[PDB]
């Protein structure tokens, strides 16, 4: 297991999780495969509160399980639940992850270009500026609300263009420890006396 | 595909080679993801230079080198200046003595202001327009077809 997959681990859940998906995670991390109540007796965590944990991690497929049976001293069956990370579907899972961010971010950049510029303080309703005809009046020689007949403002139009791009664009900025461990991860037995000699008396 | 991108959307370049950036005046790497924004203010503006842009100006090019997409465009635009032909100088210094100051010009534009450059560039259109831009446009673009066939 390259430590580059095992740092990859532990960014992502560190950077999107608590602490205790980190822990939990960093044990599969340490060793390969670990037993439920192991974990549970190690991070003291209570059953609910552990399989929880354990659950997120499964629905996000970063772990694996797997059942194991044997015989007690005593006799009785006993059940215990393997856990183990699984590489291959957690970068395959955060490839996908991050690629519906992509797809959101480009959402959110294009919905900053089809951003309403007219807005009426009234019904604080913004319009997009092929509005523009319909809300200006030339009987009053500016801008109107069908709805309030009230004055309808532009110039505040710059505020939403400017702020949305500030919080989209720092997103690549700071995800570029996960981007490079992305780029970093991406690969005797003679014969009888009768047959020997003349049986025949002569 | 190998660099990381626009200062701004370095992400799907490292996906795949088929999407590639685009070229402006400005000397600027861009992309839909970022020219999508710059339609919306300024309409034509370039984000950190703040350069205006007359129109799309929008280029595609699959060079890293932002000086060699600029010295390229650049390039492309004094070929038809001073490119008249060897027969027109007897002397062998002539052959590259313009050809200094061209290359000086090409390459001092992507750095410096154009303000001597495109004067003097108006200075010989005002000669080179008559006859030998004339005749070079039909040995240019005669050599040109020989170079692609
Ligand atoms: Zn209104
Ligand atoms: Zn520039
Ligand atoms: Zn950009």
């Amino acid at each position: 297991v390259p430590a580059a997959l095992k740092r990859l681990a532990k960014y992502v859940i560190r950077g999107f999780y608590g602490i205790e998906h980190a822990l939990a995670l960093d044990i599969l991390i340490r060793n390969s495969c670990v037993k439920e109540e192991d974990m549970l007796e190690l991070l003291k965590f209570d059953r609910k509160q552990l399989r929880s944990v354990l659950n997120n991690l499964k629905g996000d497929k970063f772990i694996k399980c797997r059942m194991r049976v044997e015989t007690a001293a005593d006799g009785k069956t006993t059940r215990h639940n393997y856990y183990f990370i699984n590489y291959r579907t957690l970068v395959n899972v955060v490839k996908y992850k991050l690629d519906h961010m992509r797809r959101r971010i480009e959402t959110d950049e294009r919905d900053s270009t089809n951003r309403a510029s007219f807005k009426c303080p009234v019904c604080s309703s913004t319009f997009t500026d092929l509005e523009a005809n319909q809300l200006f009046d030339p009987m009053t020689g500016t801008f109107r609300c069908t709805f309030c007949h009230t004055e309808v403002e532009e110039d505040e139009s710059a505020m939403p263009k400017k702020d949305a791009r500030t919080l989209l664009a720092r997103f690549n900025e700071q995800i570029e420890p996960i981007y490079a461990l992305l780029r970093e991860t991406e690969d005797a037995k003679e014969r009888p006396i009768w047959l020997r000699e003349s049986t025949v008396q002569g | 595909m190998d660099d990381q991108g626009c200062p701004r959307c370095k992400t799907t370049k490292y996906r795949n080679p088929s999407l590639k950036l685009m070229v402006n005046v400005c000397g600027h790497t861009l992309c839909e993801s970022c020219v999508d924004l710059l339609f919306v203010r300024g309409a034509g503006n370039c984000p950190e230079c703040g350069t205006p842009l007359r129109k799309s100006n929008f280029r595609v090019q699959l060079f890293e080198d932002p000086t060699v997409d600029k010295e390229v465009e650049i390039r492309k635009k004094v070929l038809k200046i001073y490119n008249k032909r060897e027969e027109d100088f007897p002397s062998l210094r002539e052959y590259n003595d313009f050809l200094e100051e061209v290359e000086e010009i090409v390459f001092n534009l992507t750095n410096n202001v154009d303000l001597d450059n495109t004067k003097k560039k108006m200075e010989i259109y005002q000669k080179e327009n008559k006859d030998v831009i004339q005749k070079n446009k039909l040995k240019l673009t005669r050599e040109q077809e020989e170079l692609e066939e």
